[PDB]
């Protein structure tokens, strides 16, 4: 067999890619998606959830978003964040134009440091490719509801 | 119509497009006969290019002259036209007045990408023109070093001759180019083939005065001895010329003065026939009997006394040739020099 | 001609409108403004105005397309190294469309205060030329004379040029050490592709760098067959690199548009067209007589003795200025210009301008030998060469044969002495005799540095007559081959795998096998991969698998480190297609 080799990080090449731009300030707008299904067909979808102008505001199972107000959180997102935070994986200055690049870029870099085996790497990339729906489908879909995923994908 | 060809040099799209949409005159031909097409691939406007090959633009559309536009495109070395005009139908194998195909004109100039994009569209490697020189002897000549390897590398054969017997490696001691000398020995030549005249490579490089290719064909193992159909030597063709440098390398590496040709004469009777004085005294210093005697028996006195130089004579006196020698005639020095 | 704007289409809520831009303008940072009678005048944006070659009427113009598209839109390159004999390509990124370049190029330049000159090419390219030989002057530092190849794997790796950009405006990375003093041709073509001006990076084997004006060159030797001292004002180098830029001279008298030599001198800079280096007019610009001598100028050697006098010694004759070479258009070979330099050597042209340049500057053997060497000699292997001897004397004759070879860096700087020997023969009845030797990597006695170049002399002393021949030769060391096999086309979006083969021709086995793979466009950054031992008689093979997701012509390149040697590099190309719809 050809014996395929393993992975090793070596920072003395690091400084060759800062970059001495200055990026500015800029505002931001936080949009939040989750894998769900919808009734009608046994298929999966991205469907957004809340967003971030100024205060989290969450989208009803009718549909219509509620009021704005403060951001609580939970002390296990706290901890689990940190956690899967300390052996993130980071990807800066990325060149790319479509979520088809970005997708394989970094299914490529999560083989890397061995996050995933080698062969789910195909589901994952079919995982990451459906349609993304918005706020007005929902009524025409008749409702939608959690989807985990599957080997067979089924 | 003499302005359509202003048009097409200026890539002036409406113009032409409006006077084709109002004339249905495709190609008309100037006082020299060159169509506008065959003006528009020289200036490389390629858009006025797709408004002549929409309609009626004959690729293959030759006046007397023959001279097809992608001749021209070919020429002056634009790749997109050359891809353009291929792409909507063109003849490769087609014949100038000169019998030229397009790979001539390719392999002329130097550019090395349209030679491989037409030999890869079935262009013929091997032809001869009028005289019968292969593409790779053009590109020989014009000192074209990286097409020489594209067309070494694709296919080609290499000891290929001509009307006048003429390996490129002729060509190469001809036109002073050392370096496609260099890949035409490493990758395989001859050095003992003749020419016509039975010259040898090394003949043609103690002719035109070329050092460095002399060192590369003697570090190869051409031999030093050598006889043209003439009778002559490498050694009496570089006293014959008058170069200084050729005699001293080719005499430092070995060679004999003291050679005999067809008429038995020595490169100081083959040096005093024009009188290069330095090469003289370079060949008198090294072993050679200046005592000699030619086809007639004449003596280099003879033979220098018909040139009315002066201090020749003193250094071939400086060996002491007696004017007591005389040719078979009966006739001396002094009867030559009152002769002339 | 003049600055002009058309309002071509209009819509109830919106204007289309076209800004014209004249033919000679000044580049940089703009900015617009509109001011109607009413209103205080309205900031609308900001641009920045650049060069085109593609523009019939501007001055740097360039005719044929596919010139163009090599010489300004591509930014995978090539720079040739090693000796005339065997030339070695080395991968090169420039790298002149990332975001930064052009913003710290215009940085650089406006420290000028003289604006209304930059409308134009001269002033600018001769300004950029001036100020990056004062910043290569500033920080490139001397090489640690202290050994440590434990850091010899991060002293003598180059990524591209606009690190060494970054590094040399604001010291913020790996500093350039001076066996690597050559970037700088290259970034100083990054600077122009930066800024519309076509440019390329010539390498000329073999030049002259060093003083000028005269057309002659001393060396010393000694006894031994050794360099006695160190430096020398002017000396043969190896190589050197140069840049040549593309542009029209309105300023000088007519026929002398083209291809321009950029030099820098020790600042003021300037240009000089080739032309006038072929032709050998040396009053047209102060520049062209010393770049003239630079190229066809003859050395003599000089042997030094014990006693302190020195003695000329006949040896052949070395070609100066041979082999030019830079990269070819549309492709990945390598293509010699070297006609537009210099006529053929022996030529009446060549002998007419030499005789003319020498009257204008005028105002102002019994026994030899010759030696045959090959062109590469591999690492830790063997050799062999032969040198004849040829004697022209009824008489015998008794003669002292010495051998030397020692390692040079590029700029003639001697490294380290290596090896020599001496012999006795005795040449009769005026016969050649030939001697041929080994030459082995186990005699030697030190390990030679990271780049360097071999210098291989032979001194031939007759015992009777103090007049002693001479001949040097110079030999590249070669490396290993490392194959990479990988399809000639790939699909987008697609999973493709590539195959590294490396094969241990050295007697040592290979320890600390650390790989790694980079390229633009298709891997993101730079990958690194580990190995187990290789045995001199085994081989390695891997596999790597990634995905190609920018349409076009791309090429990878893998470099190889061990404990043996470094930075071993090689490359690629690949054409990657859209995928069908």
């Amino acid at each position: 067999q050809m014996e395929e080799p393993a992975a090793h990080d070596t920072e003395a090449t690091a400084t060759d890619y800062h970059t001495t731009s200055h990026p500015g300030t800029h505002k931001v707008y936080v949009e939040l998606q989750e894998l769900v299904m919808d009734e009608k067909n046994q298929e999966l979808r991205w469907m957004e959830a809340a967003r971030w102008v100024q205060l989290e505001e969450n989208l009803g199972e009718n549909g219509a978003w509620g009021r704005p107000h403060l951001s609580h959180l939970t002390f296990w997102s706290l901890l689990e964040l940190r956690r899967v935070f300390t052996k993130g994986t980071v990807l800066l200055d990325l060149q790319e134009t479509s979520l088809a690049g970005v997708a394989n870029q970094l299914l490529d870099r999560f083989i890397f440091e061995d996050q995933i085996r080698p062969q789910d790497r195909e589901e994952l990339l079919r995982a990451l490719l459906l349609k993304h729906s918005h706020a007005g489908e929902l009524e025409a879909l008749g409702g939608v509801k959690p989807a985990v995923l599957t080997r067979s994908g089924d | 119509l003499p302005a359509l060809h202003i048009a097409a040099r200026n890539d002036d799209t409406r113009t032409a497009a409006v006077l084709l949409q109002n004339d249905p005159n495709p190609d008309v031909l100037s006082k020299t006969g060159f169509t506008p097409l065959h003006i528009a691939a020289h200036y490389e406007n390629l858009n006025v290019a797709q408004l002549l090959l929409n309609r009626g633009a004959s690729v293959n559309f030759t006046p007397q002259n023959g001279i097809t536009p992608l001749h021209i495109a070919s020429r002056r070395g634009n790749v997109i036209m050359v891809r353009l005009l291929l792409d909507r139908g063109a003849q490769i194998e087609t014949k100038t007045k000169d019998e030229l195909t397009p790979l001539h004109c390719a392999a002329r100039n130097g550019h090395v990408r349209i030679s491989e994009i037409l030999l890869d569209h079935g262009a013929p490697i091997q032809a001869k023109t009028k005289n019968g020189l292969s593409p790779i002897h053009m590109a020989a000549q014009g000192d074209h070093l990286d097409c020489v390897r594209l067309l070494l590398q694709y296919d080609a054969e290499i000891d290929d001759i001509t009307l006048d017997h003429l390996t490129p490696l002729h060509v190469a001691a001809h036109c002073g180019h050392h370096r496609v000398a260099k890949v035409l020995l490493d990758k395989g030549a001859k050095p003992n083939s003749r020419a016509l005249n039975g010259f040898t490579p090394l003949h043609i490089a103690c002719k035109k005065n070329h050092v460095r290719v002399m060192e590369l064909l003697l570090k190869t193992g051409a031999s030093i001895d050598a006889v043209t159909e003439s009778g002559l030597t490498p050694l009496h063709v570089a006293s014959f010329m008058g170069h200084l440098p050729i005699v001293k390398n080719l005499l430092q590496r070995g060679a004999s003065p003291n050679v005999s040709n067809v008429k038995v004469e020595t490169p100081l009777h083959m040096a005093a026939r024009a009188g290069h004085t330095e090469v003289a005294k370079y060949l008198l210093q090294n072993k050679a009997k200046v005592n000699a005697k030619a086809k007639d028996d004449q003596t280099p006195l003879h033979c220098a006394a018909r040139i009315g130089h002066t201090n020749m004579v003193k250094l071939l006196l400086e060996n002491n040739a007696n004017p007591n020698l005389a040719t078979t005639a009966g006739h001396t020095p002094l009867h030559i020099a009152a002769r002339e | 001609k003049w600055w002009s704007a058309v309002v071509e289409e209009r819509d109830a809520q919106s204007w289309t409108i076209s800004v014209t831009t004249p033919a000679d303008a000044v580049i940089g940072h703009y900015s617009l403004l509109l001011q109607v009678s009413g209103r205080k005048q309205l900031l609308l944006g900001q641009f920045t105005l650049l060069f085109n070659p593609w523009n019939r009427e501007d001055a740097v113009f360039l005719k044929n397309e596919a010139q163009r598209m090599e010489y300004l839109l591509n930014q995978n390159g090539l720079i040739y190294l090693g000796t005339a004999d065997c030339i070695q390509a080395e991968s090169w990124d420039f790298g002149q469309f990332e975001g930064d370049v052009i913003d710290l190029s215009l940085r650089l330049l406006s420290k000028d205060k003289q604006v209304e000159k930059w409308s134009q090419p001269v002033h600018v390219a001769r300004v950029l030329g001036a100020l990056l030989h004062f910043l290569k002057e500033q920080r490139v530092l001397p090489t640690p004379q202290t050994q440590a190849t434990q850091e010899g794997a991060l002293l003598n790796k180059r990524r591209g040029s606009v690190p060494i950009l970054r590094q040399w405006l604001t010291g913020r990375g790996r500093p350039v050490y001076d066996g690597q003093a050559w970037v700088l041709a290259a970034v100083a073509c990054t600077v122009l592709r930066c800024l519309g001006i076509p440019a390329r990076v010539v390498t000329t084997f073999a030049s002259a760098q060093g003083t000028g004006g005269r057309l002659l060159i001393d060396e010393y030797y000694n006894e031994e067959g050794l360099q006695n001292g160190e430096g020398q004002r002017g000396r043969i180098w190896i190589f050197q690199t140069s840049t040549e830029c593309w542009m029209t001279r309105p300023a000088l008298p007519q026929g002398y548009d083209g291809w321009q030599i950029l030099h820098p001198s020790a600042g003021s800079c300037d240009l000089v067209p080739v032309r006038a280096v072929k032709e050998g007019t040396l009053g047209l610009t102060p520049a062209v007589s010393d770049l003239f001598a630079a190229i066809n100028a003859s050395c003599v050697v000089w042997k030094c003795c014990e006693d302190g006098t020195l003695e000329l010694t006949d040896s052949n004759t070395k070609y100066v200025g041979n082999n030019i070479s830079t990269k070819g258009v549309g492709s990945d070979r390598c293509e010699d210009i070297t006609q537009n330099y210099k006529y053929p050597e022996g030529s009446l042209q060549e002998k007419e301008v030499l005789e003319r340049v020498e009257k204008e500057k005028m105002e102002r053997s019994p026994l030899y030998l010759l030696l045959k060497a090959p062109s590469s000699l591999p690492l830790r292997g063997d050799a062999q060469i032969s040198v004849t001897l040829v004697n022209h004397s009824e008489q015998e004759k008794a003669v002292q044969l010495a051998i030397g070879v020692q390692a040079v860096h590029y700029n003639g700087v001697l490294a380290a002495k290596l090896w020599r020997k001496k012999l006795h023969l005795t040449l009769s009845a005026n016969l050649e005799k030939i001697i041929t030797i080994g030459l082995f990597f186990s005699n030697f006695e030190r390990n030679p540095p990271e780049n360097t170049f071999l210098r291989l002399t032979a001194m031939a002393t007759h015992s009777e007559s103090n007049l002693s021949c001479f001949a040097q030769e110079d030999i590249a060391i070669c490396r290993p081959h490392l194959a990479i096999k990988m399809p000639e086309k790939a699909e987008q979006y697609q999973p493709l795998t590539a195959s590294v083969s490396l094969q241990n021709s050295l007697d040592a086995p290979m320890e600390d096998c650390v790989i790694s793979i980079l390229g633009r466009g298709l891997i993101h950054r730079e990958r690194s991969y580990r190995f187990r031992s290789v045995w001199p008689e085994n081989t390695m093979c891997a596999k790597f698998q990634f995905t190609p997701t920018h349409v076009g012509l791309q090429r990878l390149t893998v470099e190889v480190d061990c404990n043996m040697f470094q930075n071993l590099t090689n490359y690629k190309s690949v054409t990657v297609v859209a995928p069908e719809l």
